[PDB]
RNA sequence: CUGCUGAUAAGGUCUUCAAAA
RNA sequence: GGUACACGAAAAACCUUACCUAGACUUGACAUCCUUGGCAAAAUUAUGGAAACAUAAUGGAGGUUAACCGAGUGACAGGUGGUGCAUGGUUGUCGUCAGCUCGUGUCGUGAGAUGUUGGGUUAAGUCCCGCAACGAGCGCAACCCUUAUCGUUAGUUACAUUGUCUAGCGAGACUGCUAAUGCAAAUUGGAGGAAGGAAGGGAUGACGUCAAAUCAUCAUGCCCCUUAUGUCUAGGGCUGCAAACGUGCUACAAUGGCCAAUACAAACAGUCGCCAGCUUGUAAAAGUGAGCAAAUCUGUAAAGUUGGUCUCAGUUCGGAUUGAGGGCUGCAAUUCGUCCUCAUGAAGUCGGAAUCACUAGUAAUCGCGAAUCAGCUAUGUCGCGGUGAAUACGUUCUCG
């Protein structure tokens, strides 16, 4: 079960702590970048390819 | 004709501003008495390190203005800006200081933490069984 | 610990439910699933089927129940006896 | 297997007394990374001294440590069965480090009330040869002593 | 002659840093090809934001890496401007990278 | 052991990003990130016989730009522009009505040494039942023959259909992965085959950059002119 | 410089190929 | 096992959720292809209802069907179902250790050898000599970031005790000079220098081993289900409990407990937020209410200093457990949130055999911030600063 369950995080809940943030490539629940939209492992993958514009790696 | 010199450690600034004078030194520390700036926890020697074994009966004035660090952070700026003044002031000091070092930056910072470890260095503990 | 002006709860269906069959005299037991509902003081007299997870347990309530959760009066695991592993 | 020497650190001479053992005791009392409290409970330390022995506080703190100091070292070395120890003679900076060290760890375990008397009344107990640092320097001694014949074979 | 602007403070922000450079070097270049009292393209503290990432699909949280993003930021306030400097200012195009945050 | 990816490690220093643009809030941020992943991946997994080597997004408040390099844009071109309106009406439906679409194609120059068409070419031969060790070796030949540094190929996967996965691997020239200053693109593919995925990842050597900078400037599209429409 | 120091269930992948470019 | 056990999970009350019980559905909650019309879907109000869903309402943005709203319709959708021993991708480990190979040549009937071994020097298969070997590739090093001194550019929202500070560019350190010895690489000492001989830290991790981990991020071969292993909802569960182990927090205390006054940070974050001030309250907080889209406003620094008191006791230590009254979030706090106040006051007085981490701003210790987040006994994770040690004689032993 992953369609149905991210077809219910995108129709709207009848109460408000229902609502749950999802990945939106993916459909990956846990561990969702609020700043991106995106779970790690997908904003791994956009990271190195370029796509989110000023994520360089980190030297410090 | 004063001196101006700019100290720094562990991240914490120091303007010192030496000025001629012959009534006695009178350290200030950001408008503040240093017994009272600082714990008074004999930290004073330490800044007065540099100006003890050479002289402060030329009776400097002294003025510091120090912003950032705790307190021995902002002690050992305010020794490496009197220092640095004290080499606008008859350069011959600068060997007798240089002998017993007190006239580089100390260039020690605090580590950064890495992941994985509790610490910058230290490491969690390891099982075996 | 839940607030004063907020004060308490009922899902309002049982407590249709409740005034329905208190003014109705041949009472019979009232099937909730509702164990977040305090029981209110109109409750009393009345007995109640919990779902407490698999099963309605009955639950009769008093002029003392008053005030604690519904479902409060009724469990959902059991554990009595262990077994020796060796 | 490291073939490499470490480097020393400045002791720093002590801003009062300028006796750089006093610098020493100080980072060895040291708990918690309180130069502070640890520079707090020396000086009160000290004062007491004034106060009771009536003489130089630096000169009975080093009647102390000199009194304290040991000679001989036992280092373990296993074979076949238990260990057999073997007597060597140490550096004089390990020799006073050493003595600091039990002077410091005798002192934190006596009876006594506030470690500031508590360190105060070793110190001046072990200026006269008589205390529990110097009874762990007798049974080291007494021990490599004992056991002088090993002394030739080391490694 | 007028102004009809004064004290035009523009912000200026950009993930990238040389691109910033560039597009400030523009700007003090046309406003001082124009009658403008450029203050000064000064810089503020960047803003720098650090996510830490697990590399590993499963297991091994130890294993993490980290990504960089940084707004840097200069600041530049124009006196007066006039329609002299507008017009002009109107035919800059600064690149997508670059936000501009006029406070008029 | 496990690498970083040779891409990522460069970005930021000696290579621009794919995307160019800041959004609004952090709601914004998340639907511009998810629309221009949809439109590349329609114009790399679609539209897949123009060799395609990478499409570059570019968006304003209101604004998206689209700029798109093929080695072959008669595909994308069509007769008399006819598949032009179709993926122009595709990308619209993809963003949305409301916005202004810029799209712009652009003939690449040179376009033997880029890893991205090297891998789409070795995963269609994969595909196509092509004997491996031949596709490899004449790929390789022709990457070389195209004038360029160390190409390094690994194709990894159920290998010609076998019941035990295994890899090869063919490096030829000069690939220094642990410099920043060279010029490696890196590409990966998956071909899927009738018994299951092979996955073929590229590297390949284009020099040194010797002149510092996030380049702004073109890599291998220059040698011949780089200039085709679309665009307004 | 010779203390002591014993054992580890069965069957098993893994090279398809050079004909050639 | 090392390479699992504060791990996936950077947030389990509902949702999450994949599990159980129960109430409901069937080209389906979602999608394409086809014959076909668009004159809807929402949302909300009634009744039945645990809610799913049903009967009635306002019949709705729009743009004539664009997207979507439908009818018919069979291919089918759907699966967090199995197989990580069919795979792609990603990752742990040996290990940031210094190795792994190739072309040509030569030796050997052959597997194979040479180069890669030998002597010096390093962290290094780093380099130099020797040498049937001559070269080359990946790895090492450097190029990348940051900290340490300085110059220049700029002076607001920093500074304004006038040159700190912030961020672009640049200079600087190159065994560059000197002495020793070596053929040479190079090693050691000195000078000047902020910095000396990989200046400190980070990113960077070769061929391959463990058929190592993941079909539960994602994709996918094959098998299996197809009015059910697919879908919606309500309740319970993932929080159980004679026990055992791992990782952490708090302690067993006068280097301390409590009370009062009080000095000094960096980094980061903020318009369903940060919340200054004021009023109320023993307090969590409530009300009013400015300021800030931020070098401007907000997020109380604590250890530390001084003073008062306790006077070595199971205590003014220790806070567990337990009863009561309240605060906040949320439809909803009983299973199962956390905070405050009042009251009670378990064990525990330094912990057996045996083990862990650490070589300077390190260990130890004290606070601050952020991510996921409506809320959360995260004491967890990722970062920042304040104070700030001890030791390294040596490789006989121990693991690799
Ligand atoms: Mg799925
Ligand atoms: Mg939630
Ligand atoms: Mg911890
Ligand atoms: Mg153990
Ligand atoms: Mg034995
Ligand atoms: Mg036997
Ligand atoms: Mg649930
Ligand atoms: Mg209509
Ligand atoms: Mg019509
Ligand atoms: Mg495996
Ligand atoms: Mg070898
Ligand atoms: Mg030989
Ligand atoms: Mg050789
Ligand atoms: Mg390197
Ligand atoms: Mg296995
Ligand atoms: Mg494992
Ligand atoms: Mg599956
Ligand atoms: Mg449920
Ligand atoms: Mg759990
Ligand atoms: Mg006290
Ligand atoms: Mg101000
Ligand atoms: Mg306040
Ligand atoms: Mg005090
Ligand atoms: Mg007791
Ligand atoms: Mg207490
Ligand atoms: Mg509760
Ligand atoms: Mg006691
Ligand atoms: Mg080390
Ligand atoms: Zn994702």
């Amino acid at each position: 079960a992953k369609k149905s369950l991210k077809v219910k995080q995108t129709r709207i809940p009848k109460f408000a702590v229902r609502a749950y943030t999802r990945c939106q490539r993916c459909g990956r629940a846990r561990a969702v970048l609020s700043h991106f939209g995106v779970c790690r492992l997908c904003f791994r993958e956009l990271a190195y390819a370029g796509a989110i514009p000023g994520v360089k790696k980190a030297s410090w | 004709q004063s001196y101006y010199g700019l100290g720094r450690r562990k991240s914490s600034s120091a303007k010192v501003y030496l000025t001629p004078t012959q009534d006695k030194g009178k350290i200030t520390v950001n408008r503040r008495d240093p017994s009272e700036y600082f714990p008074n926890k004999l930290v004073i020697q330490d800044m007065e390190q540099p100006l003890d074994l050479t002289d402060l009966k030329k009776n400097f004035d002294i003025n510091v203005v120090v912003k950032g660090g705790g307190f021995t952070g902002q002690a050992g700026a305010i020794r490496l800006g009197i220092v640095r003044a004290l080499l606008q002031f008859n350069p011959e000091l600068k060997k007798i200081l240089k002998s017993k070092k007190l006239t580089t930056r100390d260039k020690r910072v605090k580590e950064r933490k890495k992941f994985g470890l509790y610490g910058a260095r230290r490491a969690p503990q390891f099982t075996k069984r | 610990s839940r607030s004063a002006k907020k004060g308490a709860f009922v899902d309002a269906h049982l407590l249709k439910k409740v005034i329905d069959m208190n003014k109705q005299e041949k009472k019979r037991p009232i099937k909730t699933w509702s164990r977040r509902s305090t029981i209110f003081p109109e409750f009393v007299g009345n007995t109640f089927a919990v779902h407490n997870g698999k099963t309605f347990i009955n639950v009769y309530v008093t002029d003392d129940m008053v005030g604690h959760k519904l479902g409060e009066f009724s469990p959902t695991r059991n554990f009595k006896q262990h077994t020796a592993n060796r | 297997m490291r073939k490499n020497r470490a480097p020393k650190r400045t002791v720093l001479p002590d801003p009062v007394f300028n006796n750089t053992l006093v610098t020493r005791i100080i980072n060895v009392i040291m708990e918690d990374g309180k130069k502070g409290l640890a520079q707090r409970i020396l000086y009160g330390a000290f004062d007491l001294i004034e106060q009771r022995t009536k003489e130089k506080p630096l000169t009975v703190f080093e009647r102390a440590v000199g009194n304290v100091m040991p000679r001989l070292e036992l280092r373990v070395r296993r074979i076949a069965g238990s260990n057999y120890q073997v007597p060597t003679e140490v550096p004089q900076d390990r020799k006073i480090a050493l003595a600091l060290r039990w002077i410091a760890m005798f002192a934190r375990k006596r009876h006594e009330k506030t470690m500031l008397e508590k360190i105060a009344n070793e110190i001046i107990d072990a200026s006269n040869n008589t205390g529990a640092a110097i009874k762990k320097k007798d049974d080291t001694h007494k021990m490599a002593e004992a056991n002088k014949a090993f002394a030739h074979m080391r490694w | 002659n007028a102004v009809k602007y004064p004290e035009l403070k523009i912000k200026l922000e950009s993930y990238d840093s040389t691109l910033l450079d560039l597009t400030t070097k523009k700007i003090v270049e046309v406003v001082k090809g124009v009658d403008v009292k450029i203050k000064g393209p000064l810089p503020l503290p960047t803003k720098k934001e650090v996510i830490t990432i697990i590399r590993s699909p499963h297991v091994d949280k130890a294993s993490r890496e980290q990504f960089e993003k940084n707004r840097h930021k200069r600041l530049m306030i124009l006196v007066d401007v006039n329609q002299g400097a507008i017009d002009s200012l109107k035919r800059i195009k600064i690149p997508v990278g670059v936000t501009l945050r006029f406070s008029k | 052991g496990q690498k970083v990816n040779s891409n990522g490690l460069r970005f930021g220093i000696n290579k621009n990003w794919i995307s160019r643009w800041t959004a609004n809030s952090h709601a914004q941020t998340a639907k511009w990130l998810i629309e221009d992943e949809k439109i590349r991946n329609l114009f790399f997994v679609n539209y897949r016989n123009a060799q395609v080597s990478n499409v570059e997004i570019e968006r304003t408040q209101a604004t998206v730009d689209v700029f798109v390099y093929a080695a072959q844009p008669a595909f994308l071109i069509g007769s008399e522009n006819k598949n032009i309106q179709k993926i122009t009406k595709q990308i619209k439906q993809i963003i949305g009505r409301t916005t202004n679409l810029d799209l712009t194609i652009n003939e690449i120059g040179s376009p033997m040494l880029s890893a991205r068409i090297i891998a789409r070419d070795l995963a269609n031969a994969i595909e196509a039942r092509v004997p491996l060790r031949t596709a490899m070796r004449q790929s390789l030949i022709k990457v070389l023959k195209a004038g360029a540094n160390g190409i390094k190929v690994l194709v990894s996967g159920r290998l010609n259909g076998a019941e035990i996965a295994r890899d090869k691997m063919y490096i030829e020239g000069n690939m220094p992965l642990s410099t920043l200053r060279a010029d490696i693109d890196y590409a990966l593919e998956k071909a899927q085959t009738t018994y299951g995925v092979i996955g073929v990842k590229v590297w390949i050597n284009r020099g040194m950059i010797y002149t510092k900078g996030l380049n702004r400037t073109p890599a291998h599209i220059l040698h011949p002119q780089k200039k085709q429409p679309n665009r307004q």
